[PDB]
């Protein structure tokens, strides 16, 4: 497992997201890595026996390193109605958050 | 000896040549765009739809030579020029 | 002599594959594309289902 | 701006 | 039939492989594909069941 | 942090930039240094 | 002696020839489709647990949706879901049937097949890629009208292409038939040089060869339909 | 000598010159298909499936090459053209 | 041995190989083109109608090459120089 | 100038050429498919078993064209077509 | 056998090997040129203008390599040294 | 002209051929896959360690098919197929 | 017949064989180092001074090779070795 | 016509096909080796002596190929096999 | 017919293909080289004389290669091992 830190806190399994490269995922052992995440970029948090943590997030930050990923930045606090330039960036981040995408 | 025989093997020596060329740009090159193709696809799920028009562009100009190749490949095999 | 070279069996083939083709866009793909269409339909009556219990379990105590 | 490398 | 023989041998090892290393991962596919729409089924039949029940209970108070 | 990773490795000629400062398994950046950089150090 | 073609059970009609082990072939792959899909037929349930036949055609179904869909409209070309799945399994079957023992010494020395691959046969392949070249080229003429399909895939994506455009149509339905063409006839012959070996020895290259022949064989429908979908999203837009 | 013999000779000639450009384009493009598939597994391990199908597209984009070739190499050695 | 059958068959030979290294170079070229292309286009979607201008002068010169050879090879098979 | 001669040394020649293009392909395809899973190790090592599916399947696609020309070199040195 | 032919042949396949390698080398250099361009101005389009300089020497470099060849070929075939 | 000797030139030609190609391969493929393996030590000084387990498959799966190369030009060379 | 016929017809195809070769090489290397010269200046527009030099050392080493292969093809072509 | 002419003939072209393939390998090979010790050792300063690790054992497996088709070339041109 | 003639014209065959194989490697080893040096040098301007420590030692390998063929395809064309 690895710790992952949004700034949320834990260990997890994997860590999906999707930077301005492309989307990336990051496993226990991955190589130390610096990116930006996009816009509109929504966290997966896959955990030992839990249910995905589908965080959304605004001009974040991905940091690798060979212990903890630490995010600098929930669907359940989301409102599909509310959800529906960095507005529509934010929109779609609680879209792709949600699951509408 | 038959003229048409030597003419008949040089032909055919020469269509082989066209199209192993032709055989190893076509593969070389739709190797290369499906990497490309693939590459975009890994990164930008949602990309996908936009990159076949591009891609198959490519590949268009990539299958042409080979194919040219391979008509001219015939013509040397089933009308052989200057044979007699 | 060339195996290249086509033959009649290219309609014989072709005749075959059509019939083919016919049963399975006669009684194939309809069925399939009917029993698809309804599991998501069930899916989504079973979601909406759910959606009205829970606002009925809370209007009642409402009203 | 901290960085980690000796003065040039 | 001396190839005919080998073939055959060649075919019984192909089956070997096929039964011990495909269908065992195909068959747990199923299965699981089988298990996912018939808990569907369940979870469509238990909601209408729900949605009865607090019908009544609505209709109650 | 993150901001002093990213300067070792990036030219130092952000306009914004221009303190610095210097003291004493390499990091990967998923785009070029300069660009995470630049979005990073405003 | 190795045979390469050699067709058995060749019949005149009307003046034209039949390679009638290929005719068979085609038709005991055509009687298992229809056969699978009868069964179906008689075990589709929307309210119960799917059979094994069932989800098999319900995936076949559902993959060439989503393609179908990734490329052009299910609303906009309906037709084109029952073309691919029923290329898919033709294909499929076909490739797969010659996995069986049907292959056996002709008492020259020279292994012959009971069952060969219809695909190693000009005539199916052909059959094939222009009955698919004739549906989406009629597709483009309904969808573009009879003028404007001819003129949209001779100016192609970008005018001034044209002479490539038009070779790259031609290319369409011969690459479609002969790349199907080779990785079947190559099978034909690979077993048929396996045999020259004793069978304490041919068993294992044999086997070996079979096996991948069931990846290759599934890889080639999978690409057939996949082009097939993809040739009719090109021919139908705009 | 005999015509068919040189005509044979040629015609094997050029047959391998065929294979030889097609394995050389199908094992080529098949590496650099496969380098981009894996790498793209590697960058996100959960798009393995969504990258299957572009994968097979560019594969078979270059089967096709080696794969005709080895049809028509088979024409070169099996029914050689122009064998008196 | 007729001079003018080893004249003939040095000239398939020959223009063989020209249609063959012509074939490699635009398959590779085109490729390698292409990918760019494809590449650019995943990474930028907008910047598509920009870069089909810089490619088609990639692919403008590589067919160049490429038909400069086809026309060669013309007049090695049909107009063979020094055909006695 | 016994004609099996000619045959056998072009069958032998052709054989050559088919090993070779099979040689070419097969080394380079590997050699770029080991690259993108050594990359990929690199990158994520906990990914490295399911790595492993693309990569054996990219080695089966290429080695299998290798092995093809392989089972056509022995038919073209040990049972030459149009031998006579 | 008359040696003027026998020369001629030579020549032609020595043309033939000559246009081939420089079709290879002016193609595929072209080609990676190109792919460096696209990326470039796909990255910046404001490159565009400053980038067709160091393009136009790389070509300049593969294409004078093309066309010297070209121009030997022509010296091969159609005033072949030693014609004797 | 000896039947052997017209044989055994065509045997020399095929297992240079056969060595020409393994060696393009072997050493094209090993260098791609040792390529890989430096970028990932560069990147990780503690990667070597788990980067030799895929490095070496990848050099055995090239290496290989060199070596079989190998036996099949000795087979040539040796023991020529349709020697008589 | 002549033997100079014979000699001069392989002093040919040798120095065909020896353009082709240098072609290939200056080509594809001359690309590839423009490719990296033109990635330089477009990340790099300041750097475009600092680059040349490095890259005038790339391509004289590459073009040194193949105006090497033009001195000896002149010698092949012009002053046969061995010729008699 | 000596048939050790035939037979020397043919050693020699053999043994060039297998110098050009070793040539061809090792430098492409060497070459993208060094590309991968150049670039790790601009990414890191401090790697340039634990790099040298990997890179020599790439290298020895690039010479390695290299050197054994050198010494087949020997044999094929110094002690020719099946020459009488 | 002499066979000096053959002996000489298999030789100049052999030189050739031995150059072409040379400089091919030796221009595309050169351009990868130098491709490396060049971008790491816009990369990092300070390694200018650092990465030239590796690069030497990447070109001494290749052009190392490339010399040695030379000198073997002199002792090909002017002093033949086998002429009798």
């Amino acid at each position: 497992d690895l710790n992952v830190e949004i700034v949320w806190s834990g260990p997890a399994t994997f860590v999906f997201t999707r930077t301005t490269a492309g989307e990336i995922g990051i496993l226990p052992r991955h190589i130390p890595l610096v990116a930006q995440l996009v816009d509109d970029a929504m966290v997966r948090v896959e955990r030992e026996g839990e249910d995905d943590l589908r965080i959304a997030v605004d001009g974040g930050f991905l940091s690798v390193t060979e212990e903890t990923v630490r995010i600098l930045v929930f669907e359940s606090e989301i409102d599909a109605d509310a959800a529906k330039e960095r507005t529509a960036a934010w929109g779609r981040a609680r879209l792709r958050a949600l699951g509408q995408i | 000896l038959d003229p048409n025989a030597i003419i008949t093997a040089g032909a055919l020596i020469g269509g082989g040549l066209i199209m192993g060329g032709g055989a190893i740009g076509a593969g070389i090159g739709d190797g290369i765009a499906g990497n490309a193709l693939i590459s975009g696809i890994a990164r930008q799920p949602e990309a996908q739809g936009r990159l076949f028009t591009p891609f198959f562009i490519t590949v268009g100009l990539v299958e042409a030579a080979y194919f040219i190749n391979l008509a001219f490949m015939a013509l040397f095999v089933f009308a052989t020029p200057g044979l007699q | 002599s060339n195996f290249l070279i086509p033959n009649g069996t290219f309609f014989a083939v072709l005749i075959i594959f059509l019939i083919v083709l016919g049963v399975i866009s006669k009684w194939v793909v309809p069925p399939i594309s009917k029993v698809l269409a309804e599991r998501e339909a069930m899916l989504a009556k079973t979601a909406a289902d759910n959606r009205k219990s829970a606002e009925q379990v809370a209007a009642a105590q409402a009203d | 701006v901290k960085v980690r490398k000796p003065a040039p | 039939m001396s190839i005919f023989i080998g073939q055959l041998i060649g075919f019984a090892v192909i089956a070997f492989i096929i039964v011990k290393w495909v269908v065992p991962p195909v068959r747990t596919l199923m299965r699981n594909q089988q298990e996912a729409v018939r808990a569907a089924l369940a979870e469509s039949a238990e909601a209408a069941k729900k949605l009865a029940d607090a019908d009544a209970m609505h209709a109650k108070a | 942090n993150m901001l002093t990773e990213l300067a070792g490795a990036s030219a130092l000629d952000h306009p914004l930039l221009v303190e610095v400062e210097y003291v004493g398994t390499l990091y990967s950046f998923e785009p070029d240094p300069e660009t995470l950089f630049d979005a990073l150090l405003p | 002696a190795i045979h390469v073609g050699h067709h058995t059970l060749v019949f005149e009609l009307f003046g034209m020839t039949f390679n009638g082990d290929t005719i068979l072939a085609t038709a005991v792959t055509a009687v298992i489709v229809i056969a699978l899909a009868f069964y179906l037929r008689a075990k589709v349930t929307s309210t119960g647990v799917p059979s094994g036949v069932q989800l098999f055609w319900e995936a076949l179904t559902i993959q060439m949706r989503q393609q179908i869909e990734g490329s052009i409209g299910m609303k906009i070309a309906p037709f084109v879901l029952p073309l691919s799945v029923t290329i898919f399994v033709f294909i499929l079957i076909s490739n797969w049937l010659a996995v069986l023992p049907l292959q056996y010494g002709g008492a020259d020395g020279a292994a012959a097949e009971l069952y060969k691959a219809p695909a190693s046969d000009i005539n199916f392949v052909l059959a094939l890629a222009l009955f698919v070249f004739v549906c989406y080229h009629a597709a483009g003429i309904w969808r573009r009208g009879i003028v404007g399909h001819p003129i949209k895939v001779v100016k192609g994506h970008v005018a001034f292409l044209a002479p490539i455009n038009i070779v790259e149509e031609l290319a369409k339905p011969i690459s479609l038939a002969l790349r199907l063409f080779g990785n079947i006839f190559a099978g034909g012959i690979l077993v048929a040089l396996i045999a020259m070996f004793p069978w304490y020895i041919q068993w294992f290259p044999n086997a070996v060869w079979k096996t991948f022949d069931l990846f290759v064989g599934l890889i080639q429908a999978f690409i057939f339909s996949l082009l097939t979908i993809l040739y009719f999203s090109q021919s139908m837009e705009l």
